[PDB]
């Protein structure tokens, strides 16, 4: 009836991918023995849509998984949930990473990226129908970015007709092993702006600076990052889960979020910001501590309150509290902005309240939504390719397998494009 | 005194199968199959318990039809409180629905699902030669939607000659919706099926969300109280069918009654004696308030003005259940000094009507036991600025060309968008050039 | 004068492959997708050389 | 040769009509527009079908 | 009034069809002392199918082992079932074996074949009714194959218009070390694609595999590997073993299974996982019967239900049970994979069910059912073949008495022949929706 | 073709006129975009015809 | 006009092989790449410049 797939990618997407889907079976508690352990026995739909059928009510995903580094996905396969998946994932070889963006992208991807293609299409037609593709994708690695451009590519010229969700990990000047990452970059949503349906702008050193700064966080590591990361998209893809009476479909949440269909990065944010370490341990109720839905310093993107353009807005709850706070709360902040008031955006008035029980939370408060402000972080994407490039430094390390400059000349034309057009929006 | 009813969307199939179950529950149609009055299986076909057809060895099924694209909302049914009897042999329904747009399901999808559904058109066609119409239940973007409605109707003025029909049209709610393009879809669906239609009436979600939380004090915006108040309105205007009274005319009556003209074609539903639990309890009924209670704001489907909104027409209809002698009392009480502001060179004839033989009212919900009715079927020629309020908002938004690319790629141009805009243009000025009152 | 015209969107209807019953059920509904898409494209096409030769 | 000229002779055989009126029929003639272009594009694709 | 008899052919076919008559002549019992020794006598035409009555109400079999290095048959001969046969059997010769396939099927025909047509043309007419005969045909060396590719056309024109009963074996490599595999079983197997009517191709190797890697078995012998394929091959014969309700004659069942009588390559498994080795005496009940049947982990070849387009699917239910639970979830597991839908006829199970039990565990099942990644065995064993034939590997002696290029070159052509045309069978869905007319009809 | 490749080629080029505008986002963004649709079905005529040499 | 256009196609779109399937993943990878650098650069910058050729 719905049926979503499992491609992962990379050496950081799959980590976070384990992490995801550790952190919504936290409160789904799918064993991997075969006691068959029934998180609500009126959720086999919503079951259905994530773990798939494999045999008399024992739901798996559709576990595909791929990287040349076999170190990390051997670890995480020894987690709580970590040996429920079909011994079909394991398409890979040692061949090595090495941070190389044109071996995952051109010369050594192109010879494996086939048997993940069919994998994917032999698993695609073993259920009712098809509906949704999703991925969990990095640039702080070489050869993720590369293969996920060619996957997405091959998906675009495979299914035309299926929706993909591209998590993207946006490069970080705070965390980074090696400095390439502006042309891991530059050539990475070059052509992903057109390529697929909806992204993520979820960013490292605004995600840094929030996990550091605004927080007061000990813990600068990859574990309560992922931990945050996984927390906050779960809240996100919540909604799409869980369909109560609310939160439109695939297409549909493509159809009233997408005008001008380029301008597909949303900026996923979370309000009351919980991490494991510094905890808060009341009862979140809605106004005060929704309070940081809007506040855009305290999100997963460098934004600004007076310097952003929004243009849709989205909030999932999972307490059952009431809505008149909630649109009153709304009507606030929707009329409290003066350069809100643009000739576009009518009306972006979807929010849910819908009772769905959290992991060690009661409620949630999430938000999704595009901005002007994906442009400044493209923006300082640019001045560190202007730092990179002026003078063609490191292009030795690249241009031997398959590359060109013309390729990054026209990267740089769309890039001019992408800033002018956001710039006419912002003086419209 | 025959009609089969189709119904698409998701709220359309959510309104119908109230108002069925609402039909079945009133006329004691019982999930027996049989009702219990008399010795006839199934249903019956007297006068105006008429809703049925002889399938069986005097089987009667309630003939109606649920056609949506997305699959579990007839599963989602079929568990109701009406499980079993629905037909087990005509719940049409797709496999992957539109998602909330209009051209896919429209023109690509929806492209081999249409002559399945008119295969089955025809065949329920083959059958009992009672036809006053139609009545087609949609919504401008709750399931399918305007995707089903804008190539049917078409083809029923095509391949069905020229037949009547009338048509609900779900006008929709910014505060409870689930989309953004709505002034699309509306102004698509307000140029196609408007102007290949015979008659039809608009019913807002916003409309029950005033009448609800500003003029019954409840505190719930939920869709099954949506579906119950249709399921009430519905059934008080489809009574005059159900039911046989003083002056029992048809549907026909009523829509060779109603409609002046091809563009001057929509009616303003005036029934606000707003009841539940707490408007119900130690009340008296009385035949003035209700009626003095129609023309002020507060009451109406579409927002007008009652200085500044001009009747064509003030139809209305009673379910009376009492007398006729008390509404042929307030014809003198209420009706005949009534001089309020009215439409230059027309008549100035109210009509009244009255059906006897009460339907039941609606168990397990919330209102108690009432007995008036006040279903006044008026015309307003002022609701030009409820859809120009609508052409604002879509010339804001639409000199952005936002969402367009959604609607580019599956058949339709930019010269679609500029005909809907030109359409709901004309309708407008000219309802300020002879509409609204003229020289 | 666009009797090779004629001829050239003759060639357009000539890159139309069988439906291919050697084709999966998922990979002739692409070849349906490209030729939907294609003749969306051809339709533009025509429109062009309907509306430019007229002047 | 016969065929083109059949198609450009309909679409020469479209004129643009006068604006005069209190708009009520200029919807129409519009409407006329774009159907008789259609149909003549249908014909002309229909006949280069054949051949 | 019905009679199917043994005969053997190959290195490992000796032992495998001793022991797989005696499995199915476990829970039967007739003594070599020359006396009755009836215990239930409602399988009087069960055993007849393959005892036949030759003295006084004693049913003996005619079973011919044939061996051109009869070590075997002087060893393992001595058993209790052994020796009750008609003495008139057991021809042999010493000509010797050589693990050679050429030599096998081209010189020892006077000296011993013929004795063997002879010897079936004799034992064959003074029995009651013939429907065929039984051999446990194995690919381990070069003479067992060639003999028995050698019986298999004698027989085509001995009785031609009779279905006959042909099985294989496919070998090991990880435990056959010759140096010479695929020459012998190819070619034969490209004969008995046309000189055949089925082949129940049952296997030393995948079973090597699971036995190997998932049974945790650490002494795999012949043993109890060939007690793994009595089992199965029991599970198989119950259909001609016990008197049902229908008591189906395999003459039937041989057209069953054929959709076009060119193909008739399936091998069966056994879906509750027999502990032979690693035991457990636990009552396999309905819910864990059916649980393990459309597993990627006990059939007898390289596993995918991924890759399995199955065309008729059966398995015979000696655990007393009622069969309307059984078939709910047959439906289930039919409808839960559209790998399983292919819509040619739609009937395409079984479901017989006897009251007999096999041994001590008396309610319990089995797997037979049709094939389809046979695909990769055929592959893997072809382009190994067609890897030692490109330099004329292995022409030491296989350069054989009269020897061609036309002969290996038609080999290969038509085992291309039959693979290409088995994965123009696996796709090109020529009936689910590939056709023209579910998207309306006009669509140029 | 062959002689008639070069039709389809004085046929872009005859009926090519200056991007002449006509308001905002249009004429010289969109028509010209449809132009390149052309060259891109030119371009898939040309990979096309690198099988037609084929034979 | 015909020239170099033409005799371009009689030379470039004749000189595309089939790749090598034959061999290990080396040697194939290398094929490859010069694939797919090769039919790149053969149908971008050549219909690029007969594209803008005089029009």
């Amino acid at each position: 009836m719905r049926e979503i797939v499992h491609i992962q990618a990379g050496q950081c997407g799959n980590q976070i991918g384990a992490k995801f889907w550790e952190v919504i079976s936290d409160e789904h508690g799918i064993d991997p023995t075969g006691s068959y352990h029934g998180d609500s026995d009126l959720q086999l739909e919503r079951i259905n849509v994530y773990y798939n059928e494999a045999a008399g009510n024992k739901y798996v995903p559709r576990a595909i998984l791929v990287d040349l580094e076999p170190g990390t996905m051997d670890s995480v396969r020894s987690g709580p949930f970590g040996q429920i998946f079909r011994p079909d994932n394991f398409v890979f070889g040692q061949s090595g990473a090495g941070n190389n963006w044109a071996k995952g992208h051109y010369t050594e991807g192109a010879e494996l990226v086939d048997s993940v293609l069919d994998v994917v299409r032999k698993e695609s037609e073993s259920c009712d129908c098809l509906q949704g593709f999703q991925l969990t994708h990095s640039l702080g690695g070489g050869t993720g970015s590369g293969m996920g451009t060619l996957l997405i590519s091959k998906i675009r010229e495979e299914y035309p007709d299926r929706i993909m969700n591209t998590f993207s990990v946006v490069p970080s000047p705070k965390v980074s092993d090696t400095v390439v990452e502006p042309y891991n970059a530059t050539l990475s949503v070059h052509q992903l702006v057109e390529n697929t349906d909806e992204t993520y702008c979820i960013d490292n050193e605004a995600l840094y600076d929030i996990c550091f700064r605004t927080l007061k966080l000990t813990t600068p590591t990859y574990g309560d990052l992922n931990h945050l990361v996984s927390a906050t998209m779960s809240g996100v893809t919540t909604c799409l889960r869980f369909p109560g009476q609310l939160n439109a479909d695939l297409r549909k949440l493509a159809v009233n979020m997408v005008p001008f269909p380029r301008l597909h990065f949303f900026m996923p944010g979370f309000a009351p910001l919980t991490s494991r370490g510094s905890q808060q341990y009341r009862a979140l109720t809605v106004p005060e501590l929704t309070q940081q839905m809007f506040d855009a310093k305290n999100m997963m993107a460098a934004c600004d309150p007076r310097h952003g353009r929004y243009l849709t807005v989205a909030a999932v709850f999972r307490g059952r509290m009431s809505m008149k706070e909630v649109d009153e709360q709304m009507l606030n902040v929707q009329n409290k902005n003066s350069s809100y008031f643009v000739e576009w955006i009518p009306n972006n008035v979807k929010t849910a309240v819908c009772d769905i029980p959290p992991r060690g939370l009661k409620m949630s408060a999430t938000f999704i939504g595009n901005s002007t402000a994906i442009q400044e972080l493209f923006k300082r994407i640019s001045e560190q390719f202007t730092a990179m490039f002026r003078r063609k430094a490191f292009l030795h390390w690249y241009t031997g397998e398959g590359m060109d400059e013309m390729e990054f000349t026209e990267a740089e034309s769309n890039m001019n494009d992408l800033v002018s057009e956001y710039q006419q929006y912002q003086d419209a | 005194r025959e009609c089969i009813s189709i119904h698409v969307g998701q709220a359309g199939v959510q309104i119908g199968n109230a108002c069925w179950e609402l039909y079945c529950l009133e006329h004691g149609i019982q999930p027996d199959g049989q009702m219990p009055s008399d010795k006839t299986i199934g249903g019956g076909d007297d006068s105006f318990n008429t809703f049925f057809s002889e399938t069986g060895a005097g089987k009667h099924v309630p003939r109606a039809v649920f056609v949506d694209l997305e699959p579990t909302v007839i599963d989602e049914v079929r568990t109701g409180t009406y499980r079993q009897l629905f037909h087990p042999e005509q719940l049409i329904t797709g496999k992957e629905d539109a998602a909330n747009n209009y051209a896919r399901g429209h023109y690509t999808i929806g492209k081999e699902i249409i002559d399945l559904v008119l295969d089955r058109i025809r065949k329920l066609a083959d059958q009992c030669t009672g036809l006053q119409g139609f009545s087609v239940f949609h919504s401008f973007g709750g399931g399918t939607g305007s995707g089903f409605t804008s190539l049917l109707m078409e083809r029923l003025s095509v391949d069905y000659g020229k037949k009547s029909k009338l048509e609900f049209s779900i006008y929709p709610a910014p505060q409870v919706s689930t989309a953004v393009v709505e002034p699309y879809n509306s102004i698509l669906t307000t140029h196609t099926t408007l102007e290949h239609s015979d008659c039809a009436f608009m019913v807002d979600n916003e409309a029950i969300y005033d009448i609800c939380r500003r003029n019954l004090d409840i505190e719930r915006p939920t869709y099954t109280n949506l579906n119950r108040l249709i399921g009430q309105i519905v059934s008080s205007i489809t009574a005059s069918l159900r039911f046989d009274g003083a002056l029992n005319v048809d549907l026909t009556e009523f829509q060779t009654n109603l409609v002046p003209y091809p563009r001057a074609h929509f009616p303003l539903a005036t029934y606000a004696p707003v009841i539940s639990a707490e408007k119900a309890y130690h009340e008296q009924l009385s035949v003035a308030e209700i009626t003095n209670a129609c023309f002020e704001p507060a009451n109406q489907m579409v927002k007008c003005d009652p200085r500044h909104g001009k009747y064509m027409a003030c139809c209305l209809l009673y379910r009376g259940d009492v007398v006729p002698k008390d509404v042929n009392a307030a014809i003198a009480t209420i009706k005949t000094k009534r001089t309020i502001q009215f439409v230059d060179w027309c008549p100035t004839g109210f009509k009244v009507g009255i059906n006897y033989e009460p339907p039941t009212v609606v168990p397990g919900g919330d209102l108690a036991k009432v007995q008036r009715a006040v279903c006044m079927l008026s015309n307003t020629t002022a609701i030009a600025e409820a859809w120009a309020r609508l052409d604002h908002k879509f010339d804001l938004m639409y000199a952005k060309r936002a969402f367009v690319h959604w609607y580019v790629g599956e058949g339709m141009e930019e010269g679609e968008f500029s005909e809907a805009r030109e359409d709901m243009a004309a309708l407008e000025k000219d309802y300020e050039e002879v509409g609204v009152d003229s020289v | 004068d666009l009797l090779k015209a004629v001829r050239l969107i003759k060639f357009l209807y000539q890159s139309n492959p069988p439906p291919n019953p050697e084709g999966t059920r998922q990979a002739r509904r692409n070849r349906r997708r490209r030729w939907r898409e294609r003749q969306r494209q051809i339709h533009s096409i025509s429109e062009r050389i309907l509306s430019t030769y007229l002047g």
